[PDB]
């Protein structure tokens, strides 16, 4: 018997979807097919339309309090919630009816944890992260535009071999992902150290890899695994690539100022 | 009811909706009117989201916009982060180098590749394949049936077949269905055999291993997919051999590698299956979902051999209007009275909605207003009333004129061109007049089926036409790839090793007041970034993106868009699933986040 997951998508770019399915260890495949019962996905799920809407109500009768909420993007509290609307009606209904019977509750990615883009000022939607909606249950924040693949399964793993949440900082994210800045164990770290910073894109410090803190980077103040664990199987992450962290695993990210702006 | 671009709209047959619609990216509402005979004739567009990245975008600085205007959307991821640095460049006059360039085209035509191929079998293919039905199939006869569709792949025995079988019938034996819980199966609108069926379901799986592969080359050039990282006035990831630096010649090689499976893939996977695939349900006569692609088709144009050189596009843009393809119309993105976009069916709010707005001149309000025939509530839609605002996309029209976009639209293009002598565009007429004969003649004769006779004109404004384009297309893409990259290579070799110019980057160095457009053939159709520039912040952002053009809702004048058009005419084996809706909406892969944004 496979824990059932309901996952649902309120405002969103769906590349927290993309993201899980990118997972090497463990394969999404074999995730989808020996882990957990994938029983609404809009992303990948045969039944549309008032078939898919009936599978809500069966797993959370079936499974009453023994399934999983996976919840991809937030829903808008203005244009009276309609400026995110399934099966004609807003998606926090849908999320408050899921919700209830949920075993726990994964915000997948900034913008189920933290309203991330569409949340960025002014807000028009007034798109707001789950745990500020659903108050009465145990929320685990997965923060990141997208998280790391293997961080997302990952969680996911641990929940089915334990049958708990992990444990979780202040913030609610998963400790064993995001107990580490990462400007801990960033490879340009050195650098850093050293006083060795490029100071103007390709200029001869970016083509030896100097520290990008002058160039924005906000690996200092950025809790997340790129620097370690990497990105699409360790190949790389946005510094080793060259770009500064712009710090897309914390709250409130894209109203702290330009990318570019270093920190004081 | 009212007739418009040939299409007679009819309201008064049975209604039927489907919200959500399922397998696209982000939310949509489909309503449609069946007559008494189960054939749709009237069909409704109604994108159910909006975040208003337009309005976020204001008084933030240009070269910040791509990471906002990327996360539009994360199956598309990166289009708009190009569409926004070439918007911005356009409006500073910056030229980026040349390596920049090619890295940019790499990072394209990857996204390209990955988004068709992942679209065709994880969202596309369960309207064609019966999964059930794989389940009774023979792995000796599927086994044989591979190696007619494909000889080169090598995974064809009939043992990794029973495998794969028997794997789909544990899992369906244990009354968790998961993604084929309450599925159409045995819906007579299917018509493969078991075989087929297996085949093209073990490709699915063989497809989701493998797709994670290919984005790697994003990793290497943009630190992450999705998402991966872009500059203006070039790329981040600075280039040094004998260094520690973002590429050397080791992370050159593993993109090279990386793009020679891409190719393999496409030859041996999918280009086959979706000849295949299409054959079949060619020979059941299922040549519906035409829409405007059998008259009106625009793109951009792009993938220039020579940079800066709108005439060396490799994937020639422009105009065909009314079924004409003796005449491509120039599309200018510059020009107020080429590309408006409309609202009056939409819900947003201009000074005078009878008028379309060119992007430099739009306008994004939001106004979401139900019409007085809607039944339900504001809150609670039970049919939305289609003579009113009802969607949260807005109507992009060309010279007034409702336009299909995407592969389809860009590969009748491609032919258009060729046919009027160019050159650029005689690798796409190549795939297409291969296709037709292995569509009419090849496979039929291999599967012992009757011969056809289709020509181009007849099959490619179709359903089955629109799945073959973007087949076609992510081959081209890998191709195309393959030899960016040896001129990559080749120039930095040659001494050049720049990846920026930065000469322009400080807000000082700019004109006080700007503005510029970014296009890009994005995997869906035709994007464009139209961006004012003032006292170094954004004063105006508009997109229009190609799931704006296809799902848009009708125009002022009525005028129906690509969805809406592609529905009618169809009919349905059963009006209470929707197969078919699913199967034509699905071959324009709408991104409703996109659309929307
Ligand atoms: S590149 Fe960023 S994370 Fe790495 S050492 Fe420099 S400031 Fe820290
Ligand atoms: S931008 Fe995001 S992906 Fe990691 S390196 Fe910074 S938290
Ligand atoms: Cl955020
Ligand atoms: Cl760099
Ligand atoms: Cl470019
Ligand atoms: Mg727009």
């Amino acid at each position: 018997p496979r824990t059932p997951v309901l996952w649902l998508h309120g405002l969103e770019c769906t590349g927290c979807s993309e993201s899980f399915i990118r997972s090497a260890h463990p394969l999404a495949k074999d995730v989808v097919l020996s882990m957990i019962s994938l029983d609404y996905d809009d992303t990948l799920m045969a039944a549309a339309g008032h078939q898919a809407e009936a599978i809500l109500e069966e797993i959370m009768t079936k499974y009453k309090g023994n399934y999983i909420l996976a919840v991809e993007g937030n829903p808008p509290l203005n244009q009276d919630g309609m400026s995110c609307i399934i099966g004609g009606r807003p998606f926090i209904e849908q999320l408050k009816y899921v919700a209830k019977d949920a075993k726990a509750i994964i915000s997948w990615g900034s913008c189920a944890s933290w309203g991330c883009v569409q949340a960025a000022k002014p807000n028009p939607t007034q798109a707001t992260p789950v745990h500020k909606v659903i108050t009465d249950k145990p929320i685990i924040k997965v923060p990141g535009c997208p998280p790391i693949a293997e961080v997302m399964t990952g969680v996911i793993t641990y929940m089915l071999t334990f049958d708990r949440i992990p444990e979780l900082d202040r913030q609610g994210r998963p400790k064993m992902f995001y107990s580490q800045r990462i400007h801990d164990k960033c490879y340009r770290r050195p650098h850093f150290d050293a006083g060795q910073f490029v100071e103007e894109w390709d200029d001869e410090s970016a083509r030896k890899g100097f520290c990008l803190y002058k160039m924005g980077c906000k690996g200092p103040t950025t809790y997340n695994a790129c620097s370690t664990t990497r990105w699409n199987e360790g190949t790389s992450f946005p510094i080793q690539s060259g770009h500064g962290c712009i710090g897309c695993s914390e709250d409130g990210f894209w109203d702290k100022g330009s990318f570019y702006d270093r920190l004081t | 009811a009212y007739a418009t671009q040939g299409f007679n709209l009819d309201d008064r047959g049975r209604r039927i909706v489907v919200d959500p619609v399922t397998r696209i990216e982000g939310h949509m509402r489909c309503e449609v009117n069946v007559d008494a005979n189960n054939v749709i004739r009237n069909a409704v567009s109604t994108g159910t989201m909006w975040r208003g990245l337009e309005v976020i975008l204001k008084g933030r600085d240009p070269r910040d916009a791509w990471a906002f205007v990327e996360r539009i959307c994360g199956v598309c991821t990166g289009c708009h982060a190009l569409a926004s640095v070439r918007a911005v460049e356009n409006a500073l006059d910056i030229r980026i180098p040349k390596n920049a360039h090619l890295i940019r085209e790499i990072m394209a035509k990857t996204l390209q590749v990955h988004d068709h191929a992942v679209h065709f079998y994880h969202l596309h293919a369960l309207d064609w394949v019966d999964v059930m039905s794989a389940l009774k199939a023979d792995p000796k006869r599927t086994s044989e049936l591979q190696q007619l569709v494909s000889p080169a792949h090598p995974l064809s025995s009939a043992g990794y077949f029973r495998d794969i079988q028997n794997r789909l019938k544990r899992f369906v034996e244990s009354g968790q269905l998961g993604p084929f819980m309450n599925g159409y199966w045995g819906s007579k609108a299917y018509v493969l055999p078991p075989e087929a069926n297996l085949m093209a379901v073990t490709h699915y799986l063989e497809a989701l291993d493998l797709q994670k592969e290919w984005v790697k080359i994003h990793t290497i050039f943009g630190g992450k997919n999705p998402h991966p990282n872009y500059l203006v006035g070039g790329v981040p990831c600075a280039i040094n051999l004998d260094g520690s630096a973002p590429v050397n010649m080791e992370r050159l090689s593993f993109v090279k590698a990386r793009i020679d499976e891409i190719i393999e893939f496409n030859k041996n996977v999918y280009v086959p299956d979706v000849l295949a695939i299409g054959t079949l349900y060619k020979q059941a006569g299922w040549l519906y979902g035409g829409g405007l692609a059998a008259t009106n088709v625009l793109d951009y144009g792009e993938y220039p051999n020579v940079a800066y050189n709108k005439s060396t596009d490799q994937l020639p843009g422009g105009a065909i209007l009314n079924g004409n393809w003796d005449e491509v119309f120039p599309v200018d993105p510059r020009d107020s009275q080429q590309v408006q976009e409309f609202v009056s069916h939409s819900w947003y709010k201009y000074a005078d909605e009878s008028v379309g707005l060119h992007p430099w001149d739009g306008v994004t309000e939001p106004n979401y207003v139900l019409g007085a025939n809607t039944k339900g509530t504001r809150t609670r839609i039970e049919q939305i009333d289609e003579s009113a605002k009802y969607s949260w996309i807005k109507s992009p029209r060309w010279r007034g004129h409702a336009m299909e976009v995407g592969p389809l639209s860009r590969y009748i293009l491609a032919y258009a061109h060729a046919r009027s002598g160019n050159k650029y565009a005689e690798r796409p007429k190549e795939q297409l007049e291969y296709s037709a004969q292995m569509i009419n003649s090849a496979i039929p004769k291999a599967l012992g089926l009757p011969e056809t006779q289709y020509t181009l004109k007849q099959l490619l404004p179709s359903t089955i036409g629109r799945t073959l384009a973007r087949a076609l297309e992510s081959q081209y893409c890998g191709e195309m790839m393959h030899s960016d990259w040896h001129d990559l290579v080749a120039n930095i070799r040659a001494g050049d090793t720049a990846t920026a110019n930065v000469d322009k980057w400080d807000p000082a160095t700019w004109p006080l007041q700007a503005k510029g457009v970014g296009t890009v053939a994005a995997p869906r159709g035709a994007l464009g970034h139209w961006i004012r520039i003032k006292d170094g912040r954004i004063e105006n952002y508009q997109c229009v993106v190609p799931t704006t053009w296809n799902g848009s809702p009708r125009d002022y004048k009525g005028q129906i868009g690509a969805f809406e058009a592609s529905l009618m005419n169809t009919p349905m084996v059963n009006p209470e699933q929707p197969v078919e809706i699913l199967r034509t909406l699905h071959s324009f892969d709408p991104c409703l986040a996109c659309s929307t944004h």
